[PDB]
């Protein structure tokens, strides 16, 4: 598995924590070992930085979409200007029949009037 | 200040001294950055009469809650509108002497939320390099019998039957 | 009355979270005991899966309709130093002797630093053409984002 | 038999179709801008990048799959067409 180990520690370190998230929920549950008391607070805003910021996740992340969704429309334009063409040939001349998944054709001279099994 | 939750503040002089009064005498030594100089708990402190000026004039006093004997004890605070009136700001608690802020059940979220999504957006962004796809070839990555053993399968057998392994 | 619904809240967030858990392992799980000729779909399938419902379901039972976490104030009772069964059986497998490695590790807060030089970044960001725009854009483009998916929806009648 | 190939047919495109105005609609859906509550901005910021990302992909994975089944059609014609069939056969 030697490719695929740096993605496999990034998700592993990734669960790690998260292991450590459902830890700290595993407690969080608990009124033994520690006990839950609500008291609330404040937190006052430097700016309207949720908009902002999401018109980055536009900027940002839908660059990223519409780079990725030209990538793929350029792949295949590329690719666009071989396998079905060469089947048009063969079903021309010889006889051909699709059974199952593949595909057969014949060589007897059957249906033309032999009866040589 | 801004993220004062991860700043631990530590002092090894006051270390030996370790009691009920203690806890307040070591939060409250000088120039805590966890522990405000403007705070009223200072009128009370200094002159005399500890015990009940805290709830006459108005400020935010600390009292300790709870208190387990090794290491762990709390401080709380009350901001004193009107005596009998209890609302608390920050949460403090020491463990071993080390000073922490204890934190909410919202902002814990968000930051062990904000590390998962980074570490699965890391992985992601890094697996989309492996893949090519070409309509023809598909997806990829960078990175037979005559018939006639229906015979000589009994000839073997034969043998077999015969002239068995000698091991 | 909030303790109620803050406990019906709570069960709530760790069934999704025991999900979400499960997710997880069974995709790193997956992933190994199946590197067999695995493909591109279906990782972006397991991705989707994680992404979508587990993002969108927990994201709803957070900021709608709940009592409200970010209250509580968390104070553990004592210290254990021992190994204790309610640990290895709450938590299945895991939690070694609760000391002060792991009184900070439960109680951590401070994300790592890149994301602090991110919100650095914000700053100069906002330190840009600012409190003329920001509302003005938010208006501009709320506005035909909502025009355009309403043309698109209207026409499937 | 033929009906379920066709029927087949069918349902894949219809599912593609309907997953492919689903996930734009979605796009569209996150897309408006609006005021944050108790959501932790970085954090939500970061995930629906990642959720645009991965539709995007979708995206893709949905023409691609819109291509598969031209491919499929093509052969299917060619090889059971009695009508193109004689003509080549009276050439």
């Amino acid at each position: 598995l030697w490719p695929w180990d740096s993605v496999r520690n990034n998700l592993r370190s990734a669960l790690t924590e998260m292991c450590v998230l459902y830890d700290v929920l595993s407690i969080v549950r608990d009124k033994k070992f520690m006990t839950l008391d609500p008291v609330s607070q404040d937190a006052l805003p430097p700016k309207q930085n949720p908009q902002t910021l999401q018109l980055i996740s536009k900027k940002k992340s839908l660059a990223g979409a519409a780079q990725i969704l030209l990538k793929g429309a350029e792949r295949l334009t590329k690719s666009v200007t071989d396998f079905n063409s060469e089947l048009l040939r063969l079903r021309q001349h010889w006889k051909l029949r699709k059974v199952g998944d593949k595909i057969l054709g014949d060589l007897s001279y059957r249906s033309a009037g032999s009866l040589f099994p | 200040r801004d993220n004062l939750l991860g700043i631990s503040w530590v002092d090894s002089s006051w270390i030996p001294i370790l009691n009920s009064g203690s806890v307040l005498d070591y939060f409250s030594e000088r120039s805590n950055p966890f522990y405000d100089r403007t705070c009223n708990n200072e009128v009370v402190k200094m002159q005399r009469l500890t015990l009940e000026h805290l709830n006459q004039m108005v400020g935010i006093e600390y009292i300790l809650l709870h208190a387990q004997e090794p290491i762990l004890f709390i401080i709380r605070k009350q901001q004193r509108q009107s005596p009998a009136q209890v609302i608390p700001l920050a949460d403090y608690y020491i463990i071993a002497g080390v000073i922490y802020q204890a934190p909410d059940l919202g902002s814990v979220i968000n930051s062990r939320v904000l590390t998962a999504v980074h570490g699965i957006q890391s992985a992601f962004d890094e697996a989309m390099s492996y893949c090519r796809y070409h309509p023809s070839k598909g997806y990829w990555w960078h990175f037979s019998s005559i018939f006639q053993r229906q015979r000589v399968d009994a000839l073997l057998l034969d043998l077999r039957q015969k002239f068995p392994p000698k091991f | 009355r909030e303790e109620k619904q803050l406990e019906a809240s709570l069960d709530a967030l760790l069934s999704q979270v025991a999900d979400l858990k499960n997710s997880l392992g069974s995709f790193i799980c997956k992933l190994e005991n199946e590197y067999g000729r695995l493909t591109w779909p279906s990782v972006l399938d397991s991705f989707a899966l994680l992404s979508g419902q587990l993002n969108t379901l927990n994201k709803v039972l957070k900021h709608e309709k709940t009592p409200l976490f970010r209250n509580q104030v968390i104070i553990p009772l004592v210290l254990s130093p021992d190994r204790d069964e309610d640990l290895m059986r709450q938590t299945e497998g895991r939690v070694p002797v609760f000391s002060h490695e792991v009184v900070p590790d439960h109680l951590r807060t401070k994300p790592d630093p890149e994301v602090e030089e991110q919100e650095k970044q914000l700053t100069t960001d906002a330190a840009r053409i600012g409190a003329d725009a920001a509302q003005k854009q938010i208006q501009s483009l709320n506005k035909m984002c909502s025009n355009l998916l309403e043309k698109i929806s209207k026409e499937e009648r | 038999s033929k009906e379920t190939l066709l029927q087949s047919y069918n349902k894949r495109l219809k599912d593609d179709i309907k997953s492919i105005m689903d996930n734009f609609t979605e796009i569209i859906k996150t897309a408006k801008i609006e005021d944050e509550t108790q959501v932790s901005r970085a954090t939500q910021g970061e995930q629906d990048n990642y959720e645009m990302h991965v539709r995007a992909a979708n995206i893709v994975r949905a023409g691609e799959s819109l291509m598969k089944l031209v491919s499929d059609l093509k052969q299917f014609l060619i090889l059971n067409d009695f009508p193109s069939v004689n003509e080549a056969i009276d050439q």
